[PDB]
């Protein structure tokens, strides 16, 4: 038998927007970074180095694109527990940032249609996602070498994870991604042709990310709503299976937040020090 | 804390193999013993740097007497007593004290290190005794 | 020769370590906004002069999908989180502890 | 194998479990490996599976350690073997329609 | 800090013997006010830390230099104490122990300073021939 | 620690008194002890001071050890004092002269005898661990 | 032959430069300074040689 416990709580608005962050070892802790600008998720660094403190990382907040945050320093980097492993996600890291512009305008003031202040829209340059993308398939081929790729929407779920999430001052916004994941590959591009717009709407009723069970928002606020983000990055599930003859299918996953954690915090590892140790010698201890 | 990127591991230079350590270590010891915009927040880093030396010095002066319990209290470098078993490794002294770092010995012998102890406490206890056993005569 | 152990104190040998991080932030500390008023009481100012070794020629295995960094900041992004966007109703499961 | 028997229609609730008593991300697959299931941090994903619209999961009971995959109005052809993927560990259940 | 070995003599002096030797094999083995009270915090460590390193020194007197524990070659006198070695050592603790003897200790201590200087010069005198 | 020194380190004695009278006075403190008879920024910068003092002081505990001195205040070794050094007799500088007039004395010695103090000991390693090839 | 620091009793908010410079260049003074005076110590100084 279960109960949902449900609390009511007073509902103010607040100002939010994410400050980097910087985590540092304690006395006794050392944190060791990797310098390799071309570091898999996992396996040796040969260029390491200590430091007290992390760089700062944004506490953003996202579940298909990573909007706030650092760049790879030379090119695309792939990143997966096990690439061949149909059920893991795919973390990809951009060498370049593609800007995003939200609003919700002030004129959109209508609020029923029939018995609008939840319409608002997100801007990306066409030419920065298509470079974008011919970039990450090149990578992808790499690993895919003998299969066509085909970007795809959401396969389904919540819709926290079939649209793409953000919040923007309080503001918890839905996008459709479909304009930007409808693309089809070659080593050419299959698109037409300069502003791709994503349809975004408010919502007051969506579901916890910080665990399991719902939660119910305040209406929006009534003007003035801007976003200026930086996607420095993409989570991607691909889709195989037996009948996968030629083709591998890329589409829009994350919704574990730890996913997004773990693309900043790759780099590093906290260790500590263990400075006794034993060798042989050919020396004699006098008795 | 003549080498090394930490305070403690003060030995040597992470990377550097057991036996290079050494010689550098003895070179820096003999030079070093022959002689040869405030911001607010300043305050706070100050601290804290000062309790990561001084917990440094308080385990290091702790550990230095607790090996007391293998007859190496006071030590840096301690020689035992107790003969080592080709088992635990197979290697010779050149080649692990050129070829290998510190870590990559650990590495090889790191499951026999409790066995290790373990003799290491019993050799101190039997000389204690041989020497007390002596006093009883002299 | 004979091979006899010697115990060598201030080796350069590390293990990893799952231990409680300190946050640093550079809050305004005067600001409303949630992050600047969270990490006013949670964390620390930056450091003004952070430093960086590079090591030597060693080798070092990283591993972002064991990383327990990642956990305890996801604990404190929540705690952060639930300080501040509060909903007006909250619901979540609770279940009787019946062997089912 | 464990075996699940229902009837062209019916709804049958095949399951994986955790000893961890917490919610781990799981899956569940078909035979063909075509994701049907999963548990991406606190919300449900689904794959691109026949049974896209007839799956279904007990959210509330992620936090119990049970991962259930739930077949609404049975189709004579979902009669496979699904897997399981739990922490680390598989288990296999075949249904017969 | 070292405050002794911890057990606030509430245990006996044999006890505590045994459970340091337990320790030293496992431990081998293995916001505003916060800037004041860091810094009185801090400033007691140091301070033990100081007083530990001059102490181990200062032993040096008897011949106990950077000893915790030193045996030394000073008889007993039961005059001191007509206790035995276990009716000390298993059932008395260190408070009641040091108040049982507390006023012969600065007797020992002269004592002590003799015995060390004698032993010195026998050997500077004996190093003279050898 | 002890207050003769007026520093942290250079304890020993006072400057200015004769090293024979620095090492009486030594001896009588280390009796008496025995028997038992803005703050924020200069509290951080009185424990930086006194912290590195205590650094310096073990540091230089265990790098005698090089010339078979460590752990040592006070350490006598088995090489030979040098006339040409110093032509002055034990009493004549220990009981007249102060530590500072004292160094300046012998102050283009001392590299000379840093490097016989090391000799030495490696010779006396050298000698015990040959013994112990048979012992 | 190091480096000292410098302390004042600066204001900062009086605009001064003196005391604009002194609020991040310097730290306050010592509230309550001591001096050892030493034993007989004698001790050449020169004015003309002061790397200070
Ligand atoms: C990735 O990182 C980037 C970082 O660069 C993130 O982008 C940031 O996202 C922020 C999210 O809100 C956004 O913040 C807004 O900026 C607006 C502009 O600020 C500048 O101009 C003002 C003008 O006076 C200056 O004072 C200020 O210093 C800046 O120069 C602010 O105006 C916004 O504040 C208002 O909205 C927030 C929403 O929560 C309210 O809490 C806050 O109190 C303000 O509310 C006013 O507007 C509402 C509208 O209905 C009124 O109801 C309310 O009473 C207030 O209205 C008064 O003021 C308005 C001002 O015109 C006036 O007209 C009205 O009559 C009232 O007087 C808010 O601060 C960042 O700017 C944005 N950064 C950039 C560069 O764009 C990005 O999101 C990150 N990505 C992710 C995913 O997080
Ligand atoms: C992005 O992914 C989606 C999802 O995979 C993909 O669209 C799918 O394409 C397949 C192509 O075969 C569609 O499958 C068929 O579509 C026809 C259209 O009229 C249907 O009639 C078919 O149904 C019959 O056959 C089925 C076979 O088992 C029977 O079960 C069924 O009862 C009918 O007899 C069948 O649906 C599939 O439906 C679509 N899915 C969606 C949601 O549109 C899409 O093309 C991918 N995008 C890109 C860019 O590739
Ligand atoms: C600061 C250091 C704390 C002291 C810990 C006690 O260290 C103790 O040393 C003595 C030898 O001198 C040993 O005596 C045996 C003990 O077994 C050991 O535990
Ligand atoms: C950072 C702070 C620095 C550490 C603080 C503590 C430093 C030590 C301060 C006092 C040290 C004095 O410790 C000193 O030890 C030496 C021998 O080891 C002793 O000197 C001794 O020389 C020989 C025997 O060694 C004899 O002449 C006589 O027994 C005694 O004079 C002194 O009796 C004692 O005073
Ligand atoms: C943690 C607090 C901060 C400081 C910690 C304490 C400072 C110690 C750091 C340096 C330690 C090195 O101190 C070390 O001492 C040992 C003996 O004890 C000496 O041992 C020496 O033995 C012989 C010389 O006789 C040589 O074969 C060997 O190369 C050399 O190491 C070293 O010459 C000296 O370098
Ligand atoms: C390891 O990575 C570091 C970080 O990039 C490299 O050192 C940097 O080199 C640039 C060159 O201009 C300097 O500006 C940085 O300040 C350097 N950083 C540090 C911490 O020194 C370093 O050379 C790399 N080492 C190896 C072996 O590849
Ligand atoms: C990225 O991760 C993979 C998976 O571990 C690494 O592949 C392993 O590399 C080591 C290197 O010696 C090999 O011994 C293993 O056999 C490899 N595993 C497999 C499954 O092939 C890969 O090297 C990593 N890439 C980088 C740059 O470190
Ligand atoms: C997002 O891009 C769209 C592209 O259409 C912008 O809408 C256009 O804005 C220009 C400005 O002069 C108008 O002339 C066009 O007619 C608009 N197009 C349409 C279809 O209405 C939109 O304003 C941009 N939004 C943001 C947030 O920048
Ligand atoms: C999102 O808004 C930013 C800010 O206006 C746009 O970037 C600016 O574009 C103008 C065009 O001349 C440049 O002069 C500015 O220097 C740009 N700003 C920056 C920070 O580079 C950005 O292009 C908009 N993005 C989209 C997709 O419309
Ligand atoms: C994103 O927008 C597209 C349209 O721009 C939605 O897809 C359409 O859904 C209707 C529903 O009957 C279909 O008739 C259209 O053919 C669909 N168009 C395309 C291009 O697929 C899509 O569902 C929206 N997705 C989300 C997640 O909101
Ligand atoms: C998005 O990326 C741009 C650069 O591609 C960032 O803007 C630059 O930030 C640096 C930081 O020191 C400034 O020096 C540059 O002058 C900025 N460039 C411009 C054109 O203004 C931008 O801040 C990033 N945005 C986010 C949200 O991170
Ligand atoms: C991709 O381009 C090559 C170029 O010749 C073509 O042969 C291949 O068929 C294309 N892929 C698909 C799926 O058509
Ligand atoms: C991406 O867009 C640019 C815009 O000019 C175009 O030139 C380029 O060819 C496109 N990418 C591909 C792979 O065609
Ligand atoms: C790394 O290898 C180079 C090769 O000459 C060597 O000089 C350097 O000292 C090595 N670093 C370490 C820590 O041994
Ligand atoms: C070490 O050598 C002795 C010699 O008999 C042997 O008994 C002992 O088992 C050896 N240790 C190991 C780990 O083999
Ligand atoms: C172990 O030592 C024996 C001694 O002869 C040698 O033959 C053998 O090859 C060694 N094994 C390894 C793995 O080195
Ligand atoms: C160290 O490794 C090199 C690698 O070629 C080898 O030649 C050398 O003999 C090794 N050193 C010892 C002492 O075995
Ligand atoms: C140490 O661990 C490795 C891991 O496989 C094992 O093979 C080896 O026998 C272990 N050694 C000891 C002494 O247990
Ligand atoms: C120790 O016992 C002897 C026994 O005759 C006695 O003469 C001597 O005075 C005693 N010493 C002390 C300090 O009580
Ligand atoms: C004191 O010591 C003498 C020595 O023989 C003993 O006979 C006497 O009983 C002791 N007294 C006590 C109270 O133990
Ligand atoms: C400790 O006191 C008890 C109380 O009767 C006594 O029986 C026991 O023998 C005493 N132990 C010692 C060592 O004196
Ligand atoms: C210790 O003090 C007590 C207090 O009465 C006294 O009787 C005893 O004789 C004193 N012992 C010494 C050695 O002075
Ligand atoms: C300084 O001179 C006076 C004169 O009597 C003397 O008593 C004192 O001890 C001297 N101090 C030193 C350090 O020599
Ligand atoms: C030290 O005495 C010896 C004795 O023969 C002499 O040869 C040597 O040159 C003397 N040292 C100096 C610096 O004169
Ligand atoms: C050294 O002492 C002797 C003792 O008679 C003396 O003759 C000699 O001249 C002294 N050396 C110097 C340089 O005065
Ligand atoms: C110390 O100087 C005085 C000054 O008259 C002198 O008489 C005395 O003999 C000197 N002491 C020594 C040991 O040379
Ligand atoms: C030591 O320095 C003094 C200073 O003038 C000089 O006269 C003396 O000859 C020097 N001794 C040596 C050995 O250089």
């Amino acid at each position: 038998n279960c109960n949902t416990s449900v609390i009511t709580q007073a509902c103010p608005k607040v100002s939010f927007e994410p400050i980097p962050i910087h985590y540092c070892a304690p006395a006794g802790f050392a944190i060791l970074k990797c310098n390799s600008k071309t570091f898999n998720g996992s396996g040796p660094c040969t260029n390491v180095s200590t430091v007290q403190c992390t760089h700062g990382i944004r506490p953003v907040v996202s579940t298909q694109l990573l909007l706030n945050g650092s760049l790879a320093e030379e090119e695309i980097v792939i990143r997966s527990e096990n690439i061949t492993d149909n059920a893991k996600t795919i973390i990809v890291q951009l060498n370049e940032a593609v800007e995003i512009n939200c609003t919700r305008p002030n004129n959109n003031t209508r609020k029923s249609i029939h018995i609008n202040i939840r319409q608002a829209h997100c801007n990306i340059s066409k030419a920065r996602w298509n470079e974008t993308l011919g970039q990450i398939v090149a990578k992808l081929e790499e690993q895919f070498p003998n299969k066509t790729i085909i970007f795809n929407h959401s396969s389904g779920g919540d819709p926290e994870i079939v649209t793409h999430s953000f919040n923007c001052g309080g503001e918890f916004f839905y996008c459709n991604t479909t304009p930007l994941f409808n693309s089809t590959w070659n080593n050419t591009r299959t698109d037409d042709y300069q502003n791709i717009t994503l349809q975004c709407r408010i919502k007051q009723i969506i579901n916890m990310w910080q665990g399991v069970g719902k939660a119910m928002y305040a209406p929006p606020i009534r003007g003035q709503i801007r976003c200026s983000s930086n996607i420095t990055g993409l989570l991607l599930t691909r889709d195989g299976g037996r009948d996968q003859n030629g083709t591998e299918t890329f589409r829009p996953g994350g919704g574990n937040m730890r996913d997004n954690w773990r693309s900043e915090l790759y780099k590093y590892k906290v260790v500590k020090i263990e400075p006794l140790g034993i060798a042989p010698t050919a020396c004699k201890r006098r008795v | 804390v003549g080498l090394g990127a930490f305070i403690l591991g003060f030995l040597g230079a992470a990377g550097s193999t057991m036996g290079a350590a050494s010689m550098a270590l003895t070179v820096q010891a003999r030079l070093l013993l022959s002689g040869i915009q405030h911001m607010l927040q300043l305050t706070v880093w100050g601290i804290k740097q000062l309790q990561a030396r001084v917990l440094a010095v308080e385990r290091y002066l702790r550990d230095q007497q607790l090996l007391g319990i293998w007859g190496c209290s006071g030590k840096i470098i301690c020689c035992t007593n107790v003969p080592w078993n080709d088992s635990w490794s197979n290697k010779t002294i050149n080649e692990i004290w050129d070829n290998m770092t510190w870590m990559q010995w650990e590495k090889e012998i790191d499951n026999y290190t409790q066995h290790i102890y373990t003799l290491l406490e019993v050799s101190q206890i039997q000389q204690e005794k041989n020497e007390q056993e002596l006093l009883e005569l002299d | 020769a004979k091979k006899w152990v010697t115990v060598y104190y201030g080796v350069p040998v590390w293990k990893e370590a799952t231990t409680t991080l300190f946050c640093a932030s550079d809050a305004k500390a005067y600001d409303t906004e949630v992050h600047n008023v969270w990490a006013t009481h949670a964390c620390v100012p930056t450091d003004p002069n952070p430093q960086e070794i590079v090591l030597g020629n060693v080798t070092e295995n990283f591993n972002m999908w064991k990383n327990n960094m990642v956990e305890q900041m996801h604990e404190d992004i929540i705690s952060l989180w639930d300080q501040s966007l509060k909903p007006c109703v909250k619901l979540t499961p609770l279940c009787v502890t019946l062997n089912c | 194998k464990k075996v699940v028997l229902g009837k062209k229609g019916d709804t049958v609730e095949l399951t994986c479990t955790a000893s961890q008593k917490k919610s781990i991300q799981f899956h569940w697959k078909n035979s063909n490996q075509i994701k049907i299931l999963g548990n991406q941090g606190s919300f449900l994903t689904k794959g691109p599976s026949k049974l896209n619209d007839r799956a279904d999961s007990r959210r509330s009971l992620w936090d119990q350690g049970n991962f259930p995959l739930i077949i609404k109005n049975l189709k004579i052809e979902d009669s496979d073997t699904y897997i399981c993927e739990v922490e680390d560990q598989k288990e296999e259940v075949q249904l017969l329609v």
